[PDB]
């Protein structure tokens, strides 16, 4: 048998965290120390997280009604000895353990999406006296540096990096900021009439080479393109090696064209072949790309056969129902992969598309209702 | 005489889970 | 605020060196409220050698107060003089990490990982 011993105080500082098999098998790794860590913005009001290098876990604490006590193997400095009475089902004791702690709670770790923190990151619009409006806000303090960010931002290091090349983060005068829609697309537009003019490898493009293309001609005092904006760019609208960027530029195209249909054929329709005309035309010179009317699913529909019209998600209707019946009104026979990226977002029980789309529409392959 | 026994609780409960904030891992 | 979790002692110990783990520790789980007295200093001056139920260990009085027997996956756990329950030794499905928070110095260690738990849900019953 085994010995139950109880100190009269228990340390509180003795919790249970859940470990997932994930967060095991990074805690069970002899290779590298100090690979999770605490995270929080803040001591007495923030939610803390659990970060590894690349990934975020929620944690949450879970009272329950039953006594849990931790207990460890100890050695007894004088034998343990009492008078043994009638007890059955009883071994010779050949251990002593003693309950160091007492816990009421666990705490659970959930895997969650990393995201930044941009509480005090103004928006930039390509202004000139941008620091002068912001250096005349209410809120005096400014985040200096990514780093400082990433620091009190509740996700990972590399989700982090991630996010903020996504969302066009960048920084002017000191300050972080994230790019306008407006300004990152012309800084974009900018970019690739530059590079063009400079006939730089698109496969191949650094910061220093492309922002001198760019700021080459155009006086410092009215270059808004700096070293920084057009790393923010590249760190958009293109992919570097772990070195150098290569353009996306079906990813390019497809912005292009979704700016073509805003532009051209919102609220009203037009024939496919003029569309391209367009959109085509709205790229600088010289500029490679082929495009197609598939690049834009989710983005439009097609009234006709030989015609296109721009449409918003945002516009449609959050009942599955409702949401094909006016799809379908809009256009009698659809194309199986023009419909779905339209409805994907009420999946939320979750279930084979096909068959998400089966429940409201049948196939005849086209789609009806 | 010493006294030492188990106050038997009928069931079992879980409370619901909590936000966790960083005074709440160091008390 | 932030802070690594330290794993090393742990890694280290478990390098080196039943349900138990290698590094001497175990969970155990009772659906009930374990009844110990308020005052261990004063009942530890009246324990005598025939009961045993009071002990000294690095500075600290300890009281034993119940037998844990271990058959299997069965397992049966004596309290006091006079009760006896009857549980079980269950595999954890999500496995505990057991960790110190060091107020002083904000900085957290790994002390084990609990697989296993020796829990009793069912009521106490007689010594025999």
């Amino acid at each position: 048998s085994i010995n139950l011993h109880s100190a009269p105080e228990y340390d509180p500082s003795y919790k249970l965290i859940q470990l997932t098999p994930e967060l095991l098998d990074i805690i069970q790794d002899p290779v590298q120390n100090h690979q999770l860590r605490f995270k929080s913005l803040d001591k007495d009001k923030s939610e803390v997280v659990l970060c590894s290098h690349d990934k975020t876990w929620v944690l949450k604490q879970r009272k329950h009604s039953n006594t849990v006590l931790l207990m460890r193997e100890f050695v007894p400095e004088q034998p343990i000895t009492f008078d043994e009475t009638l007890l059955f089902g009883l071994s010779k004791p050949y251990m002593d353990v003693v309950g160091f702690a007492k816990t009421e709670s666990e705490f659970e770790t959930r895997e969650t999406h990393g995201e930044l923190n941009l509480n005090s990151v103004p928006i930039y619009n390509g202004e000139l006296d941008f620091s002068d409006k912001i250096m005349k806000r209410s809120s005096t303090k400014v985040i200096g540096t990514l780093e400082e960010l990433l620091e009190n931002s509740p996700c990972s290091a590399l989700e982090g990096i991630s996010k903020w090349h996504k969302i066009g983060g960048s920084v002017k005068d000191g300050v972080l900021c994230i790019l306008s829609q407006d300004f990152l697309f012309k800084a974009l537009h900018v970019l690739l009439m530059s590079a063009m003019a400079e006939s730089l490898d698109l496969q191949h493009l650094n910061v220093e080479d492309t922002h001198h293309a760019v700021g080459k001609d155009i006086e410092d005092e009215f270059n808004p393109y700096t070293r920084e904006i057009i790393e923010t760019v590249l760190n958009k609208f293109a992919v570097q090696e772990q070195n150098t960027w290569r353009l996306r530029i079906p990813f390019i195209a497809q912005w292009y064209g979704i700016q073509a249909l805003r532009k051209y054929v919102s609220g009203i329709s037009m024939p496919i072949d003029e569309f391209l005309i367009k959109w085509k035309s709205l790229f600088p010179p010289f500029f490679p790309c082929d495009i197609d009317i598939d690049m834009l699913r989710g983005y439009h529909f097609k009234p006709t056969d030989k015609t296109v019209q721009y449409i918003a998600k945002s516009t449609l209707p959050m009942d599955p129902k409702e949401r094909f019946k006016v799809l379908f009104r809009l256009q009698s026979q659809w194309d199986l992969e023009d419909i779905k990226p339209l409805i994907e977002e009420l999946n939320s029980r979750g279930m084979k598309i096909d068959s998400f789309i089966m429940k409201y529409a049948r196939r005849k392959t086209v789609v009806t209702s | 005489t010493v006294k030492i026994w188990v106050k038997y609780n009928e069931g079992f409960s879980n409370a619901v889970r909590k936000n966790v904030t960083w005074n709440n891992l160091w008390e | 605020p932030s802070v690594d979790i330290d794993a090393s002692q742990w890694q280290k110990l478990t390098q080196s060196r039943t349900v138990i783990t290698p590094l001497g520790m175990m969970m155990l789980e009772i659906q009930g409220e374990l009844e110990l007295p308020k005052d261990f200093a004063s009942l530890a001056r009246r324990d005598s050698p025939n009961e045993g139920r009071f002990s000294e260990q690095d500075g600290e009085t300890l009281i034993r107060f119940g037998s844990l027997q271990i058959d299997g996956e069965r397992a049966t756990l004596f309290v006091g003089k006079k009760q006896r329950l009857l549980g079980k030794v269950t595999k954890l499905d999500v496995p505990m990490g057991i960790m110190h928070f060091n107020s002083k110095d904000n900085k957290v260690e790994l002390v084990d990982v609990m697989k296993y738990k020796v829990i009793f849900k069912d009521r106490p019953l007689p010594i025999m």
